[PDB]
């Protein structure tokens, strides 16, 4: 609730968005 | 060109030498902390 | 509750599987 | 009373001598002096030099039209390879100087010196009674020079590929070793500019963080260097104020409690960095090259679709296919 | 150096066991010499006398080996041949230059007379000692032997 | 020419800035920092009126 | 009035400022002087 | 009004309402809450 | 200090050093003017980068005719 | 003749290094 | 060849600055001496 | 009691894990829309449509060839708004101009105003003298010059540095071949601050490491030390001596010694910043006339510099074709530099 | 003052509310790639659309203004 | 051949350096001045000045 | 060719110096004590 | 027409007096100053 909470859930929420996108794409038939 | 290279060995062998006998001069004791 | 080196060390063992998989990824 | 022996020692060793000598300075001064000789002689006046061994000689001397820049010790003959050639090697001193033979002196008499100077920095931390890890801080330099000066030429087989002593046969070799090696792709190299980035991202830091809290110890009319005393026994400035400005700065443990860890962090950043980077010369000496990514994407079809490391593949056969004129009459550099 | 090679130019197994039956007897002795003996005053000076040192020791031994290791793997073709561990860089020069110097004698190209773009040999050239060597940028590996050459070597 | 003057003198409105806003601690600092410096000493950051 | 201003201050150059200078003015002559030249 | 001159003004208002007045508007609102004892 | 005629001329103008308005003063207006300026100085850049096209305004040389 | 400025010039930088060595202001402790 | 004019700028660029450096030095050293 | 701004103004210095100011409004969304914007361009928006590239982890990158590339040649030097003229509001189109690339470098222009004014604000809060800003100042002109001056000098964005590894290293040989930079004294006096800045580094944490006192009776010698403590931890005096003894000069005055330390990285990335600054408009130290009139006039005279120089020309005409696309390059076999073909 | 990690980890809505929010945000991302969400929002090209049948070169964007047009006219199809 | 020669060298260097670092260390911890400088007796401060 | 050498004039100066320094330091080696010690280093000279 | 290097020679041999002599009055000057 803090501003330490807002700063951490700004670079948690798409880092683990863009850590599903990127093990998503280690799947991807080149 | 063979007074050259003697000269240089000469030199050669005088500065190895010199070091050789002198790390063997008990260099270990050369410190602030002997005796 | 539970000791800090066991979370470490399972921490630890998920990155390096993270970097297994892009390893993997990366020669397939 | 002692031994002329033991009074020679006595003044070898002494700490009287305004510069050190010891027993590596032995080995150090008549080496690096020679090669200081050799160097200034050559680069002044040297004629020109077959380094390819095709008879098509380049000059590197100030009197054979060079300046500061463009001169430069040139590289021994690739005739010669990396077969000891001194004077008494050649049939004339003139022939000596066509292929070569002062880099061979100079780098030889240079790489000694070098090895003497992080002995005689051991030796007199010895005899000082202080610790003796500057040296190992030394041995990354020295590891460099060695790479670029006798390894490389060991691995191609050809003294003619070491660095050459000058400034633009510096970005010549830089230039055929990016080309040849991809040495910007390779991960050793990329740990040496990270080292010597991040050594000058700690010494701006550290200088900044003493420099910005030191304790006010002088008037306005004079420069804030007075304000420490050579020898003193208090600390110049405030720990502690810049260890909590840089725990504001970036968050409260980005920073180093401790002086001792900090400037042993200092000491390890860039030593370890271009210990890597030695290291990987010496590795891509034997052909063991960077990372290869050329073609590595291609669409359904298969037709190669182009990325940044393509580009940097098209630069390197342009430098590829323009060094070295004349000395390829074969497809392959292997 | 170039063309000697120090211990990395053993060129033929005799000397390698020869070699090795005096390091077997030369480690023998030596160790029951020191097994038997103390060390002299001129050593007792000269060492210092600790583990860490013992250490060092060892690891400057040991690194110089793995230099001497990497020159073997690197220029060796006899204690390391090359039809299990590959050829060497100036092994696989002077296959590539006699690959194509044979091709070039069988398919009608005289190769002792082929001027090169500076005037030097193509394919055959003279050595800065004054033999027939393959030429080309391999003329610096011209101290090159190799079991497959040899016999074609006067 | 201008653009190698501006960025310099970007480099100098810094300096004279940084001269200007910090004319106290010209020569250095004194002692009265390091009771400042302790994390979380005082609520607000380098005010003496807000201590904990 | 015309006279001792109180502003006056002297001004001090130590030895190894000096060369330090004199190192610096020389490298970049050495650094420049190729460049002038041509 | 050209369609460049819509979207500038357009983007003037959305970076008001969007950065300005929700930064702005919670800075207020947390510094009335969050206060400083001063004694 | 001498007093000289032109000295004497512009004392008034030089004599108020240290006067303040006390409070905050005329900031508000101030960063109101500071934003109207901040406005045009964007106008003017987006117009000189093409990044706003205005009717009648060609950034262009060939404007000059 | 620029080679006679450039051997002048690396002369002269060699002879400032000459005299910073062995001419320097020698360091001593102050009473402090 | 190589542009005249240029000797000028060197030898000048490298004199003038080092002028002002050594008359810097050798002010400072007579006031110290004098101070004594 | 207090009036609002004397609120926020208590709220933003408060001291807490993270400090804000006055400086975090302008600083942490900037960086983190800098930061953001890289991460998804190098995640998932392409170069296809502006350099004929593949740049991102979805086209099938590794974390060397990802970028985020540089506009179209065709934007010419466009702040490349989303709302602009080029893309009219739509992020698809905007993303496949290189709009990303402008989004990230002006946040990021943006951001490091706002980490210098943070070094400012944190130096004056805590009360010590600001030049740790006056150092950062060093990276904004390295910024500053290399990522905004070049390409505004120059035909577009289009040649200004992706955001990326493998596509800097592109930037690297591209200046080389097409600018010899490398000859650039300026340059030369970056690479000469950066190579001592690591030395002066290297050298002070070994000298400090090696003369420190004997303060406790452990070996390992971190834990003998008191951030508190009023005496110095290491002996200048030894230092001092040895490397006057060793080097033939030593410091003697540790302020001077760390002015030094904070000064020669500074000038180095100065000086480089001007060098860059000049290479933006083509006014470089590409060559020496005087080397080349010789090296025409004889055919047998060379140095290393011809060499340098045929080597930019093999970099230009090599990587000209593919490396500016938009100028549809053909260059024929017989029209490349090769060192076989003379 | 602050929050203190063992606070932080002892917590145990801490746990629930993460082991429910967090695996569908990795699972959001999954299915933005998958279902070739990206490809549409970013306009990276799939690897059967970098080249089509009437455009074998590289599509380049030759003019400023009118970007979007020639995006729209290169990506259709 | 490439690998063997590579890692052997990468491990020759790198005992160098451990030869380096413990020649020293056994000579400062023999003399007696591993752990640091004695403030008591330093042995600097009881040599004359050098210049 | 040993060392080197392939005039045998060349032996002369490679044995002969180390011999005269041999000389020289066995003075200082005649003038210690040489005898056994227990310890890291020896401490006499 | 007129000969080069006499630049050098004009202006080095006006300059290196002129900074003999000005050297020599400032340290005169400071010297007194310091004696004050
Ligand atoms: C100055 C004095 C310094 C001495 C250093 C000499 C450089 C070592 C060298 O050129 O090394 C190469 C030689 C190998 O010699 C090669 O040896 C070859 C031997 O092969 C011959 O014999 C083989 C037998 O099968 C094959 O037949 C082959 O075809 C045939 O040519 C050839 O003679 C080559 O011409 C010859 O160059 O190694 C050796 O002698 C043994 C290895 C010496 C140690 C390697 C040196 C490592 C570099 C120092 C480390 C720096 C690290 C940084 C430190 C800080
Ligand atoms: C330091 C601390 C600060 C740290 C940085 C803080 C972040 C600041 C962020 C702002 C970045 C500035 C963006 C300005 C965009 C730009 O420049 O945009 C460029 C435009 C000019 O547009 C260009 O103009 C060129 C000239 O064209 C002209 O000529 C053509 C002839 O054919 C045609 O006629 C054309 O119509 C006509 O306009 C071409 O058209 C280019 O394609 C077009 O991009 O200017 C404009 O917007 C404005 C230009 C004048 C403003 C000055 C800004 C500073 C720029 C100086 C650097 C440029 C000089 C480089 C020297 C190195
Ligand atoms: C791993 C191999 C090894 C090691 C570490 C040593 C170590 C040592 N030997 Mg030694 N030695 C060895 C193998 C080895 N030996 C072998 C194989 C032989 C037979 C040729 C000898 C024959 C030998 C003699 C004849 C002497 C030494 C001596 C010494 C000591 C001083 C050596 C010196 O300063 O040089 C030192 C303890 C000297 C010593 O102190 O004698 C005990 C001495 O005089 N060694
Ligand atoms: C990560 C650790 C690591 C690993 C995996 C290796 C791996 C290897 N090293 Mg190595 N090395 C390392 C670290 C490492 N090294 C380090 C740190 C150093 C110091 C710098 C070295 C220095 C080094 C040298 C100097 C050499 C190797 C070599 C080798 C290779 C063969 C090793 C061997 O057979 O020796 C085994 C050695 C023994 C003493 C084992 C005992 C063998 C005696 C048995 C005799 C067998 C006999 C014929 C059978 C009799 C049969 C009976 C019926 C008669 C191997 C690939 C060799 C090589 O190929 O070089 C390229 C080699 O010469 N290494
Ligand atoms: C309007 C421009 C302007 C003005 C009036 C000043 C004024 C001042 N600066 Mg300053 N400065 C400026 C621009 C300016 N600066 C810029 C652009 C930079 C960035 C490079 C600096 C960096 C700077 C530093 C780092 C320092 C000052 C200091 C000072 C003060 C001492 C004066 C001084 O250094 O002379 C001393 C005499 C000299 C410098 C003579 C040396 C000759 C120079 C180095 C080269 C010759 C230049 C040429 C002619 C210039 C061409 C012109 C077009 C620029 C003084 C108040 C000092 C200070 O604040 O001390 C309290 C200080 O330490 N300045
Ligand atoms: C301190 C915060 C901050 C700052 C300084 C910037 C700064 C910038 N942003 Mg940005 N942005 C921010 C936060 C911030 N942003 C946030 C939080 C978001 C997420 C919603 C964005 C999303 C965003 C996008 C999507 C884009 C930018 C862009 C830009 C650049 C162009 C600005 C412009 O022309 O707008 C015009 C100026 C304004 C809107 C200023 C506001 C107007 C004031 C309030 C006066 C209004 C008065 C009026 C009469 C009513 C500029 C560097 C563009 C860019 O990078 O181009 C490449 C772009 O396309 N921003
Ligand atoms: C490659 C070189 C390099 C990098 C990456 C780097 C990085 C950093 N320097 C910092 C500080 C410093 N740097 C300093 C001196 C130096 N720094 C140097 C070189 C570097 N410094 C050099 C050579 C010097 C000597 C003068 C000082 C004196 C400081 C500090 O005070 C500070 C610190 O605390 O040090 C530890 C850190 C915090 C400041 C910052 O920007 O964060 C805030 C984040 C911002 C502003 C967002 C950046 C946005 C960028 C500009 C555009 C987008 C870039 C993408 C996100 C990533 C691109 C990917 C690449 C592969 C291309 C940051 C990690
Ligand atoms: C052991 C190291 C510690 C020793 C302490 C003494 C330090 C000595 C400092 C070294 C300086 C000596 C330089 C002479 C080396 C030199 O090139 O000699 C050059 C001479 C060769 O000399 C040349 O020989 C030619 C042969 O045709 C011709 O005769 C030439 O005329 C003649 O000059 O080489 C030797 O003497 C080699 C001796 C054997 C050494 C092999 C070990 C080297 C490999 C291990 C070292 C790398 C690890
Ligand atoms: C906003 C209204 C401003 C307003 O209400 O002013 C009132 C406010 C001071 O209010 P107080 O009632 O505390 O102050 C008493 C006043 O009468 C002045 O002393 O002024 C400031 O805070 C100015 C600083 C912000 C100024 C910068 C922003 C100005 C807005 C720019 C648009
Ligand atoms: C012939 C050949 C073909 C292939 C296989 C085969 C094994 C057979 C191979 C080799 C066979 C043989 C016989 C190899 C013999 C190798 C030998 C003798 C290696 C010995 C090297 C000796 C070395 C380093 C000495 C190191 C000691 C040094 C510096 C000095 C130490 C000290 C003293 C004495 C002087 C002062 C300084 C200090 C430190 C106090
Ligand atoms: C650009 C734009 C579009 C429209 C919206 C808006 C205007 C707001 C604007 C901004 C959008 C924003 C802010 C998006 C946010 C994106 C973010 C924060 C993405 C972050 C992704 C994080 C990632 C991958 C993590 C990477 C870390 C990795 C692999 C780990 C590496 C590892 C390290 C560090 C050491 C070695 C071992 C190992 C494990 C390999």
């Amino acid at each position: 609730f803090t501003f330490r909470w807002l700063a951490i859930h700004g670079l948690a929420v798409p880092t683990v968005f863009f850590l599903g996108a990127i093990t998503s794409m280690q799947f991807i038939q080149r | 060109m063979f007074t050259l290279k003697i000269v240089v060995y000469t030199t050669v062998t005088f500065f190895v030498s010199l070091f050789t006998f002198g790390f063997l001069s008990n260099d270990a004791s050369r410190n602030p902390n002997r005796k | 509750r539970i000791p800090l080196w066991l979370i470490a060390t399972v921490g630890g063992t998920l990155a390096l599987t993270v970097v297994g998989i892009f390893f993997y990824g990366s020669y397939s | 009373s002692a031994s002329a022996w033991e009074r020679f020692c006595s003044w070898i060793t002494s700490t009287d001598n305004r510069l050190y000598i010891g027993w590596f300075g032995v080995l150090m001064i008549p080496t690096l002096l020679t090669a200081t000789t050799v160097y200034i002689i050559a680069f002044v006046a040297a004629p020109p030099v077959d380094i390819d061994g095709i008879r098509e000689p380049v000059a590197g001397s100030l009197l054979y039209g060079n300046n500061i820049i463009t001169g430069a010790v040139i590289p021994s003959s690739a005739s010669i390879g990396i077969h000891f050639y001194p004077i008494w090697e050649a049939a004339s001193l003139d022939e000596w100087l066509y292929n070569g033979g002062p880099y061979q002196l100079i780098v030889d008499h240079f790489l000694l010196g070098v090895c003497g100077w992080i002995g005689r920095e051991w030796e007199f931390s010895y005899r000082l009674g202080m610790r003796p890890w500057i040296s190992v801080a030394f041995t990354a330099p020295v590891a460099a020079a060695s790479a670029v000066f006798l390894v490389y030429p060991i691995g191609q087989g050809s003294f003619s590929d070491g660095m050459p002593l000058g400034i633009s046969g510096t970005f010549n070799f830089m230039l055929v070793f990016q080309a040849e090696h991809n040495i910007l792709m390779h991960p050793f190299h990329q740990l040496g500019v990270a080292g010597v980035f991040g050594g000058s991202l700690f010494s701006a830091m550290h200088g900044s963080l003493v420099t910005s809290s030191l304790i006010r110890e002088t008037t306005e009319n004079e420069s804030a260097n007075y304000g420490y005393k050579f020898g003193q026994e208090e600390e110049t400035y405030n720990i502690v104020a810049a260890h909590g400005y840089f725990g504001r700065l970036i968050f409260q443990y980005a920073s180093f409690n401790n002086s001792r860890a900090l400037h042993f962090f200092l000491g390890l950043w860039p030593v370890v960095g271009i210990w890597f980077t030695a290291l990987g010369v010496m590795t891509m000496a034997f052909n063991l090259n960077g990372f290869n990514f050329n073609q590595s994407v291609v669409d359904s079809q298969g037709r190669v679709i182009n990325t940044w490391a393509d580009i940097l593949n098209r630069a390197n056969l342009g430098m590829e296919v323009m060094h070295e004129r004349n000395a390829h009459n074969f497809p392959l550099d292997l | 150096w170039g063309g000697d090679g120090w211990i990395v130019s053993v060129n033929n197994m005799e000397d390698l066991v020869g070699g090795h039956i005096w390091i077997g007897i030369i480690c023998i002795v030596g160790g029951f010499w020191h097994i038997f003996t103390k060390p002299f005053a001129w050593a007792r000076r000269a060492y210092v006398w600790s583990g860490e040192a013992y250490l060092s020791y060892s690891l400057v031994a040991v690194s110089l080996m793995g230099f001497i290791a990497s020159q073997y793997s690197w220029y060796n073709n006899t204690a390391y041949p090359s039809e299990f561990y590959g050829p060497t860089g100036p092994e696989a020069s002077q296959s590539q230059a006699f690959t194509f110097l044979v091709r070039d004698q069988r398919l009608g190209a005289n190769v002792s007379s082929a001027q090169g773009p500076t005037g030097l040999g193509k394919y055959l050239m003279r050595s800065p000692s004054g033999e027939i060597i393959l030429g080309g940028e391999t003329q610096r590996f011209w101290d090159l032997r190799a079991p497959w050459i040899e016999p074609l070597r006067g | 020419g201008h653009a190698n003057f501006a960025l310099l003198f970007f480099l100098g409105h810094l300096w004279h800035g940084s001269r200007t806003l910090f004319r106290d601690v010209f020569s250095g600092i004194g002692a009265e920092v390091t009771e400042q410096v302790e994390f979380g000493a005082f609520q607000k950051l380098g005010d003496r009126s807000t201590k904990k | 009035m015309s006279g001792p201003n109180p502003n006056k201050q002297p001004v001090e150059l130590n030895r190894t400022s000096l060369f330090w200078g004199l190192l610096l003015i020389f490298v970049l002559a050495v650094l420049f002087s190729s460049y002038f030249f041509n | 009004m050209t369609p460049s001159l819509s979207a500038f003004i357009n983007s003037l208002l959305l970076g008001l309402f969007v950065v300005v007045i929700p930064i702005g508007a919670a800075l207020f609102l947390v510094s009335q809450s969050d206060r400083v004892t001063r004694t | 200090a001498l007093r000289t005629r032109l000295g004497e001329l512009l004392r008034p103008l030089n004599s108020e050093y240290g006067k303040v308005a006390p409070g905050w003063g005329t900031t508000p207006i101030m960063g109101f003017v500071m934003l109207l300026f901040f406005l045009f100085l964007l106008i003017i850049l987006q117009i000189y980068n093409s990044s706003l096209i205005i009717e009648n305004v060609d950034v262009d040389w060939a404007s000059l005719g | 003749m620029e080679t006679l400025v450039y051997v002048f010039l690396l002369a002269g930088t060699l002879g400032v290094i000459f005299f910073a060595v062995f001419f320097r202001d020698p360091p001593r402790i102050a009473k402090k | 060849n190589v542009s005249v004019a240029a000797y000028l700028a060197v030898l000048l660029g490298t004199f003038i600055p080092v002028v002002f450096l050594l008359t810097l030095y050798i002010q400072s050293e007579s006031r110290k001496a004098a101070e004594t | 009691g207090r009036g609002w701004f004397d609120l926020i103004d208590d709220w933003l210095k408060r001291d807490r894990f993270v400090f804000v100011g006055w400086s975090g409004l302008l600083l942490f969304p900037t960086s983190y829309l800098s930061i953001g914007g890289w991460f998804t361009g190098t995640t998932f928006v392409t170069s296809w449509y502006t350099h004929g590239l593949a740049s991102s982890y979805l086209e099938g990158c590794n974390f060397f060839t990802a970028a985020v590339s540089t506009p179209a040649n065709s934007m010419g030097h466009s702040l490349l708004l989303l709302w602009g003229p080029e893309a009219q509001g739509d992020f698809t189109r905007w993303c496949q101009i290189g709009g990303l690339w402008a989004f990230c470098a002006l946040h990021g222009s943006f951001a490091l105003i706002g980490f210098c004014l943070r070094q400012f604000e944190i130096a004056r809060l805590v009360g010590i003298r600001p030049y740790n800003a006056i150092a950062f100042s060093g990276p904004i002109a390295i910024f500053v010059s290399v990522f905004l001056m070049y390409p505004l000098g120059q035909a577009s964005w289009f040649f200004a540095p992706s955001l990326g590894v493998a596509a800097i290293f592109r930037f690297l040989l591209f200046i080389q071949g097409f600018h010899n930079f490398t000859l650039n004294p300026f340059h030369m006096m970056g690479v000469a601050g950066i190579l001592g800045a690591a030395l002066l580094c290297a050298i002070h944490g070994a000298t400090v490491q090696n003369t420190i006192f004997e303060d406790g009776d452990a070996a390992n010698t971190f834990r003998a030390f008191t951030p508190t403590q009023a005496e110095e931890t290491y002996s200048m005096v030894t230092a001092n001596r040895f490397w006057s003894q060793i080097f033939g000069v030593a410091f003697s005055n540790k302020r001077w010694l760390h002015f030094f330390m904070l000064f020669v990285p500074l000038a180095g990335l100065w000086t480089s910043a001007i060098g860059i600054v000049g290479l933006a408009l083509n006014l470089r130290a590409y060559d020496f006339v005087s080397q080349e009139l010789r090296a025409a006039e004889d055919p047998e005279f060379e140095t290393f510099y011809t060499k340098n120089i045929l080597l930019n020309e093999g970099i230009r005409s090599w990587m000209a074709a593919q490396d500016q696309p938009h100028e549809n390059f053909i260059f024929p076999e017989e029209v490349l530099p090769r060192g076989n073909a003379l | 003052g602050e929050r203190p990690f063992s606070d932080i980890i002892t917590s145990i809505r801490y746990w629930i509310i993460h082991s429910i929010t967090i695996p569908a945000l990795y699972v959001a991302g999954w299915l933005f790639v998958s279902t070739g969400l990206a490809y549409d929002i970013f306009g990276t090209p799939r690897p059967n659309e970098y080249f089509t049948q009437d455009r074998q070169q590289v599509p380049l964007v030759n003019d400023r203004f009118s970007a979007k047009q020639e995006l729209e006219d290169l990506t259709k199809g | 051949r490439s690998w063997l020669t590579c890692a052997h060298f990468f491990l020759g260097f790198a005992f160098y350096i451990g030869h380096l670092w413990h020649a020293g260390r056994a000579r400062a911890a023999a003399a007696g001045f591993e752990k640091g400088i004695n403030r008591e007796n330093e042995p600097t401060l009881s040599l004359r000045p050098i210049d | 060719e040993a060392l080197g050498i392939d005039d045998t004039r060349l032996i002369v100066p490679v044995i002969l110096i180390p011999v005269i320094t041999f000389i020289l330091y066995a003075g200082f080696a005649s003038e210690q004590d040489n005898e056994d010690f227990f310890d890291t280093y020896d401490q006499r000279r």
